[PDB]
């Protein structure tokens, strides 16, 4: 019996701790958290490290956790976090688990500037957020500045508008009021609605120059590849859709993409490194894999899982 | 071994 | 490795 390898695997709102074995795969390491959790709809999710050189990267599941370059520290950091978005919320994430994960990664990346959010459907966002964590406003129990220490708002609307505390308060409360006998996770999935609607919602974007030396943004997502200019983030230039594209690949830095009609050209483009041009391969297959997987027939096992959440709500 | 330590309900 | 070489996957597959 070697000398056992301590792990700390952490969720959005949970911390987990344990040994594992020298030999253990990522897949191992993946299921027994998961089945700590009680996860099921573990298609989404992955296990993200960092390596020596620093880099964020996503544990692999059919290697040796000790043979893949993570960082080298006791406990091994971990973070359980989705790696792939649903195409809809609502039809997606049958799980109340499922659910308030994604609920508290998606509001992590609104509150923290990463999916770009106007601040009427903010200040609306933190009303479902408030709703979920403090129940049905009452006032009594949420007397003037129950919404100080909270974090509401996403930064880049803070500084666009200089509105107080007590101001700010004033108009997500407005909106707190409103929801006024909802579900705490019928205001998450609410959020999440919201949200997924977003431009920037579920979008992996990388810096990249075509052929001439354009800087510009690549946005692998759920239903294909975008390229987009570099002020904007939003309204991509060039969609791909999944289906019209035959295969993409790369070379050290030249990645191409083809289409699947001979008569479109092929786009070309460049990426900074290659294991930056490894991962956006990796992010294809894997929400290429899922996109076919929602058009297949519910797999006799995702099947029921639906059922009973008809019978807990 | 096994888990031994989660902090979340 | 220390080189470069050519990385592929068919977002279309060969019709299995």
């Amino acid at each position: 019996m070697p000398k056992p390898i301590n792990v700390r695997v952490t969720t959005m709102d949970a911390e987990l701790e344990f040994a594992i074995q020298p030999n253990t795969t990522g897949k191992q390491l993946f299921d027994q958290v998961v089945k700590t959790v009680g996860l099921r709809e573990v298609w989404f999710f992955g296990l993200q490290y960092v390596d020596s050189k620093g880099y964020s990267t996503w544990l692999k599941l059919n290697k040796k956790v000790t043979q893949q370059d993570v960082k080298k520290e006791n406990p091994l950091q971990f973070k359980f976090r989705a790696k792939f978005f649903p195409e809809d919320v609502s039809e997606e994430l049958i799980q109340e688990i499922t659910q308030r994960l994604f609920f508290l990664q998606v509001k992590e990346a609104i509150l923290n500037d990463e999916i770009y959010c106007p601040p009427e459907t903010a200040v609306l966002l933190a009303s479902y957020a408030v709703q979920a964590k403090y129940g049905d406003y009452n006032k009594e129990i949420h007397k003037p500045g129950y919404l100080a220490n909270d974090r509401l708002l996403p930064q880049r609307v803070l500084e666009q508008h200089k509105l107080t505390k007590e101001q700010w308060e004033e108009r997500i409360q407005n909106w707190h009021e409103e929801h006024r006998g909802m579900l705490r996770e019928d205001s998450m999935m609410e959020y999440l609605k919201i949200a997924q609607d977003l431009e920037m919602y579920g979008v992996n974007y990388f810096e990249i120059k075509n052929k001439k030396g354009t800087e510009l943004w690549l946005g692998v997502d759920a239903l294909g590849l975008n390229i987009y200019e570099h002020d904007d983030k939003l309204t991509p230039k060039i969609g791909f859709p999944w289906s019209e594209i035959r295969n993409i690949s790369f070379n050290d830095k030249k990645f191409v993409i083809k289409p699947i009609d001979k008569k479109a050209p092929d786009f070309v483009f460049y990426a900074p490194r290659l294991r930056i041009n490894k991962r956006i391969l990796a992010l294809c297959m894997g929400n290429h894999e899922l996109y076919m997987r929602r058009r297949k027939p519910d797999t006799i096992e995702v099947q029921q899982m639906k059922a009973q959440a008809r019978v807990d709500s | 071994k096994t888990h031994m330590y989660p902090v979340r309900n």
